[PDB]
RNA sequence: AUCUAUAAUAGUUUUUC
RNA sequence: ACCUCUGAAUAAACUAUU
RNA sequence: AGUAGUAACAAGAG
């Protein structure tokens, strides 16, 4: 089997849902710099490029 | 003086003076690594491109004072153009091969010194031993091997640790050299390096190549340790091996480890023959380990180990009925266990099995560091009577002998992510796990063990779970106090008896673990794979099938059993499940029997499949059998008896029989053969007539044919998602 | 103060001086109240608090 | 019996209408 | 127009080597 | 023209 367009189908918001689930019960400053990276990721800019 | 000086000179500079100021050590490595950017993608085509330019070399601005700008024939050597973001300017391949010819010549004698693991390497190609090349059936099995050994007693970290304290005395920061083996590296490396006229970071790239250990997965044959893997792609093939034995000297835990190896295959396989005793030592006379035989290393080798020990009493030498756990010597005072496989749950949660000894026995232990004295029964530690030199011995003993007893306390103490198989999903010794999770950290082992009331016997004192000698309660069964070869017989069934009568060693208590050897191990016979791996013994046994099945058909139509007794499925045998065994040797009989009764019904594969099967002792029982289990690497794999299995499958497209993934040969179509569909060695009292009938009601299992009688007809679901109709004769 | 079997490393002009120190630094916290937080904080030092 | 050193370099793998 | 410069570095994991 | 293929090269910059 293969996936289509896994990555343009996956969202940044579900990964912030798994870390937040993976993180339970753990220190409050390790659930923020885990959720950090998806959260960027969900209001990410895309460079366009030459032209 | 010159250091401060010329720092003294960077801080005078204004910009040199603000990295130096606004950088810190952290960032140092940051502006190591600062670069204006090598815009380097295609490095193969970029060397090509750039080696057809007139100076693609950058050497150091002294070229111009050491090498003349032009040649005898006036070639350009160098040019006076600098290199991009250096002083380096740019020079032509003709300046390098014009200095190996004219340029100073230094003395290269420390050379040999300062790599002197390649040049161990020369001379053990140089004096090697090269023997036959020998044209086999190879099962390369993907396992971690060495491929730099270092030095054994050491990890990594461990060994740059050493190498920080010896090279950089004043570097090593917070470290202190704990191991015993760490300390004497470090005196040894200390003492041999004194006065050394080496730069201090070659020598510490010396000590890395001579102790830093490195391991990786590769797909081997023969033996694992450096030696051999470094020659790898010359002793083994695909359908080839090359016997070779590299020139130097050879480890002798090496030694130890591939004997232990050989004799528990050679013990193992000869467990199932007639006379077990002459085949023992008929192997060990045709075996070779590294290039040495077999029998003068058991003549000259002190290795506790019951398959060891019963290869030596086979032959007549004296054995010590010992064996190894954990770092201690155990020796069997008195007692008898019979091993038995029981599923635990542990503390955190995994479920494995655990072969377990029964019955009550006792056991002295001995350590380089500690004594003790232990009895146990069933998963059950009677006493222990330590008598180590200090603290960390006696709780190493402890340790040691709670894992032992394999109290399910000790299992219920597991904490942690503990795993039980390997990265790459290969099942690990439990014991060993244990052992290596409890002497990481065992507060959480000696809080749920216990404690227990002593009463003052003899002055030998208590233990706490905290370490402490209290002397009023102790660990539960727990007690600290202060600080040979024999002659023996061995019967026809390999059964180790002393002098007195009682006995002292079996077969059944020869682990069954199915290792690999650190040395190649060569055995000389007709079938060279007798005494090799589960699944090259299961390919060689169908090839060698595929191969004889001219004369092997005869003989089943005519004489079976001679056929059934050949010596060549005795390696196949020792893979079958011992309680097993004489069920499916009959089970198969029977089949072969309705087999020949019922002309036309002549399946070639399945007659191959399970002919192996009938290669022992038969009992006779009414149990039908779906699948026949054999043992490869501690997993029972299933052959089907009916359609292709993962151990066999037949592809009849390319009718080419694999076996383990293993090509085994090509089968070839017998006059004989039914092409009817029609199949008499499937079921052991029912023969198949076809496919699905409707007919005859539902489809029942084959689990549950007893009920029916002579000639009753019915759809059974045998196989995999298949129902086909059954008549009984 | 203190110190390892009664070992004074210094002369008692230095440790007298060590010793008026402290007094003026704890003079000047109190004359502020931050004497008594300072003082409640002390167990709770060497513990890095991840933020 | 266990067995992801660190770092650097190169190579390999990872597609909608 | 002469002249002068220049011939082009994704991510992650892995593998190999040091 | 040709290479080439979803966008370029068929010199660029000073
Ligand atoms: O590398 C493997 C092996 O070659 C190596 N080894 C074995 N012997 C030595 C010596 N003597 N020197 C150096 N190296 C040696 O150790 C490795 C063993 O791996 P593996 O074969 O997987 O383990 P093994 O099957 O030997 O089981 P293990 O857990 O190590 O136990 C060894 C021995 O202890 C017996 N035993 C355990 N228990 C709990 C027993 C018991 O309650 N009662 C009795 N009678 N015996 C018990 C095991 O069955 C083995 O006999
Ligand atoms: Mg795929």
């Amino acid at each position: 089997g293969d996936n289509t367009k896994w990555n343009e189908n996956q969202n940044p918001r579900m990964f912030l849902a798994m870390i937040t689930y993976i993180t339970r019960n753990q220190p409050e400053w390790f659930r923020n710099v885990l959720s950090i990276a998806p959260i960027m990721f969900s209001n990410k800019m895309a460079r366009l490029g030459k032209g | 003086m010159e250091r401060i000086k010329e720092l003294r000179d960077l801080m005078s500079q204004s910009r040199t003076r603000e990295i130096l100021t606004k950088t810190t050590v952290d960032h140092m490595a940051i502006i190591k690594k600062y670069t204006s950017g090598r815009q380097e993608k295609n490095p193969a085509l970029r060397m090509k491109w750039m080696m057809a330019m007139k100076y693609p070399i950058t050497a150091d601005k002294r070229i111009m004072e050491m090498i003349p700008e032009r040649n005898e024939q006036g070639q350009t050597l160098w040019s006076k153009t600098n290199d991009a973001g250096s002083d380096r300017v740019m020079v032509s391949p003709l300046a390098v091969t014009w200095w190996n010819r004219n340029g100073p010549t230094t003395s290269t004698v420390h050379y040999p010194k300062v790599y002197k693991t390649y040049f161990e390497k020369v001379e053990r190609l140089k004096h090697g031993t090269f023997g036959p090349v020998h044209f086999r059936n190879q099962v390369k099995i993907r396992r971690r091997v060495d491929i730099n050994p270092g030095h054994a007693d050491l990890s990594a970290k461990e060994a740059q640790d050493v190498i920080m304290e010896v090279v950089f005395p004043n570097e090593v920061g917070a470290r202190i050299l704990t191991s015993e083996s760490q300390l004497t590296i470090t005196k040894e490396k200390k003492k041999e390096l004194q006065d050394c006229k080496i730069a201090p970071l070659m020598v510490a790239y010396m000590l890395e190549r001579e102790l830093v250990r490195k391991t990786r997965f590769l797909p081997v044959a023969g033996g694992t340790s450096s030696v051999y893997i470094e020659v790898l792609h010359l002793t083994q093939g695909t359908c080839w091996e090359q016997m070779y034995t590299p020139g130097g000297e050879v480890r002798n835990d090496d030694v130890d480890q591939s004997l232990i190896i050989a004799a528990r295959n050679i013990v193992r396989r000869a467990t199932v023959s007639a006379d077990p005793l002459a085949s023992l030592l008929e192997m060990c006379h045709s075996t070779q380990i590294g290039g040495v035989r077999m029998v003068d290393i058991l003549r000259q080798n002190p290795t506790e180990e019951q398959a060891v020990d019963i290869c030596k009493a086979a032959m007549g030498l004296r054995i010590s009925s010992s064996f190894s756990f954990g770092g201690f010597t155990f020796k069997r005072t008195s007692g008898s266990s019979v091993k038995r496989e029981e599923e635990v749950l542990t503390g955190n949660l995994q479920t494995l099995k655990i072969r377990v000894h029964e019955g009550y026995e006792e056991f002295t232990m001995v350590g380089r560091r500690a004594t003790a004295i232990l009895r146990k029964a069933t998963r059950r530690l009677i006493q222990l009577i330590v008598s180590g030199k200090d603290e960390q011995s006696i709780a190493e003993a402890i340790i040691v002998a709670m894992v032992f007893s394999q109290e399910d306390c000790m299992i219920k103490a597991v904490r942690g992510d503990l795993n039980f198989v390997n990265r790459a999903n290969q099942r690990l010794n439990p014991m060993h796990q244990l052992l290596r999770h409890f002497q990481k950290d065992a507060k959480v082992l000696f809080q749920n063990w216990g404690i227990e009331p002593i009463d003052n016997v003899m002055g030998m004192i208590g233990i706490l779970p905290d370490m402490t000698p209290s002397t009023e309660m102790s660990l539960r069964g727990v007690r600290v106090s202060k600080m040979e070869r024999v002659v023996v017989s061995i019967d026809r069934f390999l059964r180790v008896r002393d002098q007195r009568g009682n006995v002292l060693l079996s077969p059944e208590e020869v682990s069954e673990t199915q290792g690999t050897e650190k040395l190649t191990i060569t055995y000389s016979s007709s079938m060279m794979w007798e005494i090799n791996g589960p699944e090259s013994v299961l390919v060689n046994t169908y090839q060698w099938i595929i191969r004889n099945w001219e004369n092997v058909k005869i003989q089943w139509s005519q004489d079976p059993t001679m056929l059934y007794n050949k010596m060549e499925f005795e390696p196949f045998q020792s893979l079958v499940p011992k309680a097993a065994r004489g069920q499916y040797s009959g089970f198969v009989r029977v089949l072969f029997q309705q087999m020949r009764d019922v002309l036309g019904t002549f399946d070639t594969v399945q007659i191959i499949k399970l002919l192996p099967f009938a290669a022992a002792p038969p009992e006779q029982s009414r149990m039908q059998f779906s699948s026949l289990t054999v043992n490869v690497r501690g997993s029972g794999m299933r052959i089907v008896v009916r359609g292709n299995s993962p151990v066999f499958n037949y592809n009849k497209a390319t009718k080419r029989l694999t076996v383990l993934g293993k090509d085994a040969g090509a089968l070839m179509e017998d006059p004989d053969e039914g092409t009817a569909g029609v199949e008499s060695a499937v079921l052991r009292g029912f023969l198949i007539l076809g496919k699905e009938n409707k007919r005859y009601g539902p489809a029942l299992s084959i689990n549950e044919l007893s009920n029916l009688a002579k000639g009753e007809k019915a759809n059974v679901l045998i196989g995999q998602g298949d129902v086909v109709l059954v008549m009984k004769r | 103060e203190m110190a390892t079997k009664a070992d004074y490393t210094l002369d008692e002009e230095s440790r007298a001086r060590i010793k008026t120190r402290l007094f003026t630094i704890r003079q000047e916290m109190a004359s502020r109240g931050l004497w008594d937080s300072f003082r409640q904080s002390e167990r709770g030092e060497e513990t890095i608090e991840e933020r």
